[PDB]
């Protein structure tokens, strides 16, 4: 309803606890394609360039979490090409690490970055959540590879 | 036998591939209502597969794996030309492969193992499990031997043609050259940009 | 009771364990159609497994886990040998 009115800071903040709410729900993929209206919303506006570079890192999230981890690789490169700012920021190499591990099976590495990230940005409820899933999906293919 | 089957074009959608077995067959997965089975087809003029039949997959659907969405760079849901192929009418004479060198890395870093790895039979895992199909050089596959998953990368193609006694074709980096893979290639493994297959 | 059972050859085919637990259980998974149950069966003249009737495994392929293709060198899909095994003879 607010993106018909063309209040676009209304709508996201709405869309933003709607894909939140979904991801935490397992919801994964529809809180991806929810990550990424919010980005095609705030590109180009410099007010919600902070909010990128989070919107960007919450939506690989996601798709690390549906062991989709070649999505999250893209969403990545989108990010680093289309946003300087998430090019160079700590977000986008957060990011990077956590794809690297999860294509590595190396949970214990994953937990190195969450740990790395969490000294300099403090890792909110909902990142440490997303993230124990993506522990959670790493360690069960170990044992079944085992 | 290639001779008669439709040559239209179609625009298919690239998915994830329907399981694992498919993308260790490394072959299109069709529908029959898009293309007969067990024929070479050719995908933006550049990336040829056999295909299989599959009624998993819809018509106006294609399936890929991760290796061949990296050969081309490709997303999932991007839409893919795919025509048919006549590599015999494209090459003219060179239609079989001479020598093939393959890069050998592993798909994990943890699944470094130091078994001594026999060339001999991977030469005969990929004979066995790879006949008659149509490679180029930078094209990528995924190996199944012993359990463990390599990838395997085409760093370069020879093409000869029957009743050539000896290779005096260059050896070609180019994509251009393609040939068919038969019980006498020689297969010559080097290790990965990794360095870790032993 | 091992004294009658059919020792005839089958070439089967390896393939990934059914799961945790029966891999846990360390014997081999057979269908109905392929052995009886609770028999000691050779593979290769050399590995030896007890059998245990499983209906998730079709008649013609046997399941391995990984330790035991760690013992025999095997690969997925590989074809081996097995016969009847009677120790005390």
């Amino acid at each position: 309803w607010y993106a018909q009115d063309q209040s676009v800071a209304l709508s996201n903040k709405c869309f933003i606890k709607c894909a939140d709410l979904k991801a935490l729900d397992g919801q994964y993929i529809e809180a991806s394609d929810i990550y990424s209206k919010l980005i095609k919303s705030s590109m180009g506006n410099r007010l919600s360039q902070w909010s990128l570079k989070d919107y960007f890192l919450k939506k690989g999230l996601c798709q690390l979490a549906a062991t989709d981890a070649v999505a999250a690789a893209r969403t990545l490169q989108e990010g680093q090409s289309e946003d300087p700012n998430f090019a160079d920021s700590r977000e986008s190499n957060f990011l990077k690490s956590l794809i690297d591990a999860v294509n590595e099976g190396d949970s214990e590495q994953l937990s190195e970055h969450c740990k790395e990230f969490d000294n300099f940005m403090r890792l909110d409820k909902w990142k440490i959540t997303i993230l124990n899933k993506i522990k959670e999906s790493i360690q069960q293919q170990e044992d079944d590879l085992l | 036998d290639m001779t008669n089957m439709d040559t239209r074009t179609r625009h298919l959608k690239v998915s994830n591939c329907p399981n694992n077995s498919y993308a260790l067959a490394n072959v299109a997965a069709v529908s029959p209502n898009d293309f007969p089975n067990n024929i070479y087809i050719i995908i933006d003029n550049l990336f040829v597969f056999t295909t299989r039949h599959s009624n998993d997959i819809p018509p106006g659907t294609i399936g890929f794996n991760g290796n061949q969405r990296t050969w081309g760079g490709w997303s999932l849901n991007q839409d893919v030309q795919a025509k048919a192929f006549d590599l015999f009418k494209y090459s003219g004479k060179q239609s079989y492969l001479g020598s093939i060198d393959i890069d050998i890395s592993f798909r994990a870093r943890g699944k470094a193992v130091s078994t001594v790895f026999d060339q001999d039979e991977l030469a005969k895992q990929f004979v066995r499990c790879y006949e008659s199909q149509i490679f180029s050089p930078t094209q990528y596959l995924i190996m199944e031997f012993q359990g463990h998953f390599f990838d395997l990368k085409i760093r370069n193609v020879q093409a000869i043609d029957l009743g050539d006694i000896e290779p005096t074709s260059a050896v070609a980096t180019g994509i251009e050259t393609k040939g068919i893979l038969t019980k006498q290639t020689q297969i010559n493994f080097f290790k990965g940009r990794d360095g870790l297959v032993n």
